[PDB]
RNA sequence: AAGCAGCUUUACAGAUCAAUGGCGGAGGGAGGUCAACAUCAAGAACUGUGGGCGCCUAUAGAACUUAUAACGAACAUGGUUCUUGCCUUUUACCAGAACCAUCCGGGUGUUGUCUCCAUAGAAACAGGUAAAGCUGUCCGUUACUGUGGGCUUGCCAUAUUUUUUGGAACUUUUC
């Protein structure tokens, strides 16, 4: 399915996302999955409060993701 | 700027993925990749890159109607006139290509097409220091011969990942006409024989490290591929991944179930044969033999393909290709294994550490790059580089250095040049580039002037970062030149132009050694006949227009001995006594092999910087070496090992420790030359038996004194040592038919050494692989003799490996034996002849 | 099936999510889980707006779908 | 071979094409005292590598090198042996199950071998005319049957009489190839097509022999 | 399915886990699972009162996993 | 790869029997041992001319490249200028070069014919170029149904941890 391949193609670029938690994470993406797992670096979190933090490495569960936000050149990619 | 790009895009025959998304993918380091392609003669390299390019560009201007039907194989990445007229790849040329995959996630890839000829092995090394992983292409008919052995060996030594591509299977079925059961056994024999020489990793079609392709008919296979596009539709998806495992390896399925049992019941074939080989042979026999009306039904029924009657009218061959490229689509199976086989973290640190030394600091935050090849394109000359760190842009001032100046290790240390333009290599075209990103191999204009052969390139803003950075070691070429020719210009007034051209040669040709003598004659050292023939054509045509005179093919020799010393200073306060010893063959072979001593391998002497307890531990451990001598080992040479043995070493160790550097410079100076022919010395050990120094030494011991005295003592020490003259020997790889074996034998008997090392039945083909050894002075016109005498059946490759120098049977100095002039000398004295002949050139 | 879903392709859509937020933009890619990809997106949390760009939503998160405008040339 | 005035033992010999061999000089470069003498340096070497074993080559074309040395096998004696057959010249060299319905897609035919596939794979390697099923028409004197015979080796057994003929035919072939014409005429329409026109001619059919006899009487009457 | 995650590089190293209910744990990484169930040794709570325990954390719960020292 | 449904058509009974919309048609097919007239290796890019709306197409000239890929898997003669034998010279020649020609052939386009063959017709009208449904009108089925064909389709069927058989439900305070 194409909605997963687009993700794999944004590996390397910087990504923004939203979780069921309520917070948004922003950073370079290293690995993804068909599940929608993620592996990122130099993340800059921002919760409901506005509280910023730093997280060196992160793994996720896709189930917990609401939606992603992806770079602009990834609209000319082949489907 | 923008305008120049507007004229340059019109030359480029555009693309299906255009340039924007591929140029966009360059930022992420884990994205893209770099890959070289290597193999023997005519393995399908350049035609495989042909496949990737025709899957790349939508409209190529060069196609005749003939190449599109594929009667004559199209050659992309052979640009030059020599490459087309000769018929073989000469200079390496790459293609920057965005490739999708089965995962639909595309990546940029930098392909490097290396020549397959042995005389050009040097440039393959230039692709080794560049590529991250390498595709070794094997002929299913030829199988693997010694050159593949030494390719997977050099490959695994240089810390690059290996993909194996078994090519020309259509030559397996069509030419040799093997049944399925025998063809599977043949591929399996090739796989076992490629696995035998690899240590620590076993391959198998199941592990996706082996790829079955035919570049002519233009198809490519991995088992995951041919399973995914077809058998994945038919049966559920959870069973396919374990089905792939249940494909290879003796598994047999009777009806709907598989049992490893021998073949019990009746109708019996293996799974790989049943699901792959048999349907392939069916594709061929049906495409050729069957009525074209019948085939449409099998295409629609099985593969869901429909064809126009125009496709049904070609000829047997171009219709076969149209059917194969039709059924098996654009090749993402190759890109799958190329994507999987290279993981940057595990290999990369070992690969960069193998050159820049393992110590690393100042990560990222610096421009760090390595210049390998000076390429001749339509304009001028261009610099092929790999980008290890940092960002390049047009007009950037860049620091440059040379590999030898790096061997030597503030102000006066920095030559610098601006980067005028950076292209991506498009083979026949070049793509203009604003900015160069980490990991990608790019072309640059303006950097060539500061270097010859390899170069180290960096930009550093910090002092500590200047201190921590470590330069690239000089690129180790795969073969030593060894093939000697004396050029003069036909009209001496034209000497300067030739000079210029020669320098240009040394730039574009990494394996050439240009030496200027006393008389102005220009000695050129090159790998073989063909290589130096390309040298001479580019020298008379492209570069220098001067008509030139060429001498008779010759070779470089060496000096040795087989077993006391009195010496006197020009101001007789010094005395030198140095013994001369032959060396063990095991020690010689361990020195000639360049290694870090990893595993159980004997340590190379270049690691002497490690604790001499370790070096002495290696010497004593392997050779039973003398403990005192092992600890008294001083250094190695440009050449053999140097040791200090005497009591005054104990008497005045410090006074000698002041002269050690004098001895070590004047010594390299001495053995770099020689007493007989002024040629380097091979396999000769020295020990310093005595040293006598002036009294109170008032500026008395000096380099101008000790150095030429040590030099003379080494020379006459070699004279009293019963010296010998040394000749290099090619190892010969011949492929002939069985009934032609005696002829080859006589050929060997006719030349000089007549030494055949091995004779090997080539399994599955009517070919003999004959390994042998030939003197290089006799190697002239040997290939043509073999080819003519055998009426076009068979072939010869002369490769220089193990770098062995065999003794010349002639007496070393005997004025008595030599025979009249213009007569080839007798077998009894060939040493006196060669020595004298070089002597009257030296003076 | 999914015959209707292909018909929506390349139309500006109004997608309500479980959070209440509503995304808007064209539809480039579609899934069996109802993963939607959307181009030039804009949330309307509610007198509010934000510019995101390319957004990939999950199936869990999506509630309803509705065409805003016809397919663009 | 023509340009360098060095010929193959079985190839044709031409004139020099470059007049002056006259220059002969000893020198510190040339001197036989400084040159190591081994190998004959046969002329085949000068032709095989024209920029190396030959000094100052001129008007020389870059030769082809090293084709793969094809292995192809063929059986001329018994055709009863199958198309895929191992030839004597060749060196000796409980978990998961799915329904029985599926098979190899293309295997619904029992045997891949056909009566026409052996001759077909035998036509896959054939000279130009036969390997192509579609072509264009040529005049009878255009097709050259014996051209292939004198491009080959005389081998051994033949007498010198026919070998010299091989060399002569080769010489004529090389001259015919070396100097082409490539004429382009849009202007001329056939002397016969424009000739038949108007009154003085009429067109019919005749036996070939009768046409010959007519033409003979015409020639005789005209010379008389 | 069942992509065995890339936790080989964390084995036998200290960690700073976070779990559901804003509760977090330090420990040496012993072993991991398909579903990301974890084995930690020398487990210490972070309430700020740090209690030594000696533990198998469930996969579902896990939010993230960090490294204390580079 | 069967069936169902959807799509395309189809022999069609059809809604309309209007305005529509689609696909084709407003100059047939094949073959001339038929002729006339033009050209004619291919490609990027420079200059000039003409047409249509800076762009596109055609023609001419120059330079570069390809293996001069083979208008011809053929190859024959002559002239001039040079170099080789000639002693004679004429006829002819001997055997290499270069520049020219001539001759036997080929394909492509277009025009006018000839033979054999095809059934709707709307092949009807008016505009022009070097060309044509090129354009405008126009008409054949027809744009929405059911029977009959093909597929480009459903992707092929999972309630127990990463999406479609729910951790939801509910309350209260702040602005
Ligand atoms: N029969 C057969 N020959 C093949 C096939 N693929 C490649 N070849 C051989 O490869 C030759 C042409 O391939 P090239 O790519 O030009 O040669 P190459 O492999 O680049 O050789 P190098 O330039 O020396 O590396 C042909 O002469 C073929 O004999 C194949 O599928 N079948
Ligand atoms: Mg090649």
């Amino acid at each position: 399915g194409i909605p997963v391949k687009l993700l794999n193609e944004a590996q390397g670029h910087i990504v923004s996302l939203e979780l069921t938690t309520g917070a948004t994470y922003r950073g370079k993406l290293v690995e993804s999955e068909d599940s929608m797992n993620v592996q990122l670096r130099d993340v800059i979190a921002t919760e409901p409060q506005g509280a910023v933090t730093h997280m060196d490495q992160i793994f996720v569960r896709g189930s917990q993701i609401k939606f992603i936000v992806v770079p602009d050149l990834l609209k000319n990619a082949p489907l | 700027e923008h305008t120049i790009f507007t004229q340059l895009k019109k030359n480029i025959p555009k693309t299906r993925y255009n340039r924007d998304y591929m140029l966009s993918m360059a930022n992420i380091p884990e994205r893209i990749i770099n890959v070289g392609v290597i193999g023997p003669l005519h393995s399908g390299k350049t035609s495989l890159m042909d496949l990737l390019v025709i899957d790349s560009h939508k409209r190529i201007p060069d196609m005749s109607k003939n190449v599109e039907l594929g009667w004559k194989p199209l050659r992309y990445l052979d640009n030059l006139k020599q490459e087309i007229d000769r018929g073989l790849s000469i200079k390496l040329n790459g293609s920057t290509l965005l490739c999708t995959d089965l995962e639909s996630k595309s990546r940029m890839i930098n392909f490097l097409d290396a020549p397959g000829h042995v005389n050009f092995m040097d440039e393959t090394a230039v692709a080794l220091a560049a590529s991250d992983l390498v595709l070794i292409v094997i002929d299913v008919v030829e199988g693997v011969t010694f050159v593949v052995e030494q390719l997977i060996k050099q490959s695994i030594k240089n810390n690059v990942a290996m993909c194996f591509v078994i090519n020309k299977l259509d030559r397996l079925i069509l030419d040799l006409k093997l049944p399925p059961m025998d063809a599977y056994l043949k591929l399996n024999h090739i796989i076992a024989n490629i696995n035998s020489f690899t240590k620590g990793n076993v391959f198998s079609p199941i592990d996706n490290n082996i790829i079955f392709a035919s570049t002519k008919l233009g198809f490519t296979f991995t088992i995951k591929e041919f399973v995914s596009y077809y058998y994945a539709h038919s049966i559920p998806s959870s069973k396919i991944d374990d089905f792939t495992t249940r494909l290879w390896g003796s598994v047999y399925y009777h009806k709907g179930n598989f049992r490893t049992k021998p073949f019990e019941n009746v109708e019996k074939y293996p799974t790989f044969v049943e699901f792959i080989l048999i349907p392939l042979y069916k594709i061929f026999s049906y495409a050729l033999s069957m009525e074209k009306d019948k085939l449409k039904n099998l295409l629609r029924s099985n593969f869901r393909v429909n064809l126009s009657q125009e496709a049904l009218q070609y000829d047997p061959q171009p219709f076969l290709k149209h059917v194969l490229q039709l059924i098996f689509r654009q090749q993402t199976g190759l890109v799958d294994a190329i994507t999987r086989c290279y993981q940057p973290f595990e290999l990369f640190d070992n690969k960069t550490a193998h050159l820049s030394i393992p110590g690393k600091s100042t990560p990222e935050g610096t421009l760090w790059a390595h210049v390998l090849k000076t390429v001749d394109y339509g304009g001028a000359e261009w610099s092929l580089v790999r980008i290890y760190s940092g960002l390049l842009k047009r007009g950037d001032t860049v620091r440059i250095l040379d590999t030898s100046q790096s061997e030597s290790r503030e102000d006066d240390e920095t030559p610098s040049c601006e980067v005028e333009e950076i292209g991506l290599l498009g083979g026949r075209y070049v793509y203009p580039v604003h900015e160069a990103h980490k990991g990608q191999i790019v072309l640059i204009k303006g950097i060539s002037s500061a270097y010859i052969k390899s170069a180290t390139l960096y930009s550093v803003k910090s002092k500590e970062d200047m201190k921590q950075l470590k330069f690239f070691k000089p690129l180790d070429y795969i073969t030593e030149a060894v093939f000697k020719i004396v050029l003069q210009p036909l009209l001496p007034r034209e000497l300067p132009k030739l000079l210029d051209a020669l320098n240009k040669i040394s730039k574009y040709y990494p394996g050439v050694i240009i030496k200027v003598e006393e008389s102005g004659e220009h000695v050129i050292l090159g790998n073989g006949e063909l290589y130096m023939d390309c040298l001479l054509y580019d020298l008379r045509a492209s570069y220098a227009k001067i008509e030139i005179k060429i001498s008779d093919p010759l070779t470089v020799f060496s000096e040795s001995c087989s077993n006391s010393r009195l010496g006197e200073e020009n101001l007789p306060g010094l005395s030198i006594s140095v013994a001369a010893e032959p060396m063990d063959s095991k020690m010689i072979q361990d020195l000639s092999r360049n290694t870090l001593g990893k595993g159980q391998n004997c340590l190379d002497i270049d690691g002497i910087m490690d604790n001499p307890r370790k070096l002495s531990k290696i010497l004593r451990t392997e050779y039973g070496w003398d403990s005192l001598a092992s600890r008294n080992v001083w250094s190695f040479y440009n050449g053999n090992v140097l040791i200090n043995d005497t009591l005054p070493d104990e008497i005045s160790p410090e006074l000698l420790s002041k002269y050690k550097e004098q001895i070590i410079q004047g010594f390299y100076w001495a053995v770099k030359e020689g007493p007989l022919a002024e040629e380097p010395i091979y396999g000769v050990q020295y020990k310093l038996l005595s040293i006598s120094v002036p009294s109170d030494v008032n500026i008395d011991v000096m380099k101008s004194q000790i150095i030429p005295l040590m030099k003379k003592a080494c020379y006459v020490g070699l004279l009293t040592a019963i010296p010998i003259l040394l000749e290099p020997i090619y190892e010969v790889d011949i492929t002939v038919h069985a009934p032609l074996l005696p002829i080859v034998e006589e050929l060997m008997k006719k030349r000089r050494g007549s030494r055949i090392y091995k004779t090997i039945k080539v399994a599955g083909t009517p070919l003999l692989e004959v390994r042998g050894q030939v003197p290089v002075i006799e190697s002239a016109g040997f290939e043509t003799d073999l080819r003519l005498s055998t009426n076009g059946l068979g072939m010869c490759q002369l490769y220089f490996w193990h770098k062995i120098w065999r003794k010349v049977p002639g007496d070393v100095l005997d004025k008595d034996a030599f025979i009249p002039k213009l007569k080839p000398a007798p077998i009894n004295s060939l040493s006196r002849d060669f020595v004298m002949k070089t002597r009257r050139r030296k003076g | 099936h999914s015959s209707r879903l292909a018909n929506l392709i390349d139309y500006k859509l109004r997608v309500l999510t479980q959070d209440g937020r509503v995304y808007i933009g064209q539809l480039m890619a579609f899934d069996k889980h109802m993963n939607l990809v959307l181009n030039e997106c804009i949330e309307e949390r509610v007198v509010e707006k934000r510019v995101l760009g390319l957004t990939i939503l999950r199936g869990e998160q999506i509630l309803s779908t509705v065409v805003e405008d016809k397919p663009l040339l | 071979g023509k340009a360098l005035n060095n010929a193959i033992p079985g190839g044709p010999k031409f004139e020099p094409l470059y007049p002056r061999e006259e220059e002969e000089d000893y020198n510190e470069f040339n001197s036989i005292d400084r040159v190591i003498f081994r190998v004959p340096i046969r002329s085949e070497y000068k032709v095989a590598f024209p920029h190396l074993y030959n000094s100052r080559p001129r008007s020389v074309r870059i030769p082809w090198y090293n084709n793969p040395v094809s292995c192809i096998i063929q059986n001329d004696e018994e055709y009863d042996t199958p198309a895929l057959f191992f030839d004597p010249s060749l060196n000796p060299i409980g978990d998961f199950t799915l329904p029985e319905d599926f098979a190899p897609l293309l295997a619904e035919e029992e045997e891949l071998i056909l009566p026409n596939t052996k001759d077909a794979m035998s036509l896959y390697h054939s000279p130009f005319p036969f390997n192509r099923t579609k072509g264009k028409m040529v005049r009878a004197q255009d097709v050259a049957l014996a051209k292939k015979w004198f491009l080959q080796h005389p081998d051994e057994e033949y007498p010198v009489k026919v070998k010299v003929s091989y060399q002569k035919l080769l010489k004529n072939y090389v001259l015919n190839e070396l100097h082409p014409t490539l004429p382009t005429n849009h202007n001329k329409t056939k002397l016969l097509k424009s000739l038949k026109n108007t009154k003085y001619f009429q067109q019919t059919t005749i036996d070939w022999v009768e046409a010959g006899l007519q033409l003979c009487r015409q020639g005789h009457n005209m010379l008389n | 399915m069942v992509s065995t995650p890339e936790l080989k590089k964390y084995m036998d190293k200290k960690i700073l886990l976070n779990i559901n209910g804003s509760r977090k744990v330090a420990g040496i990484l012993r072993g991991y699972d398909i579903f990301l169930n974890v084995v930690l040794d020398d487990a210490m709570e972070i309430n700020a009162n740090n209690h030594q325990l000696g533990t198998v954390i469930r996969g579902n719960s896990i939010i993230s996993l960090e490294a204390l020292d580079a």
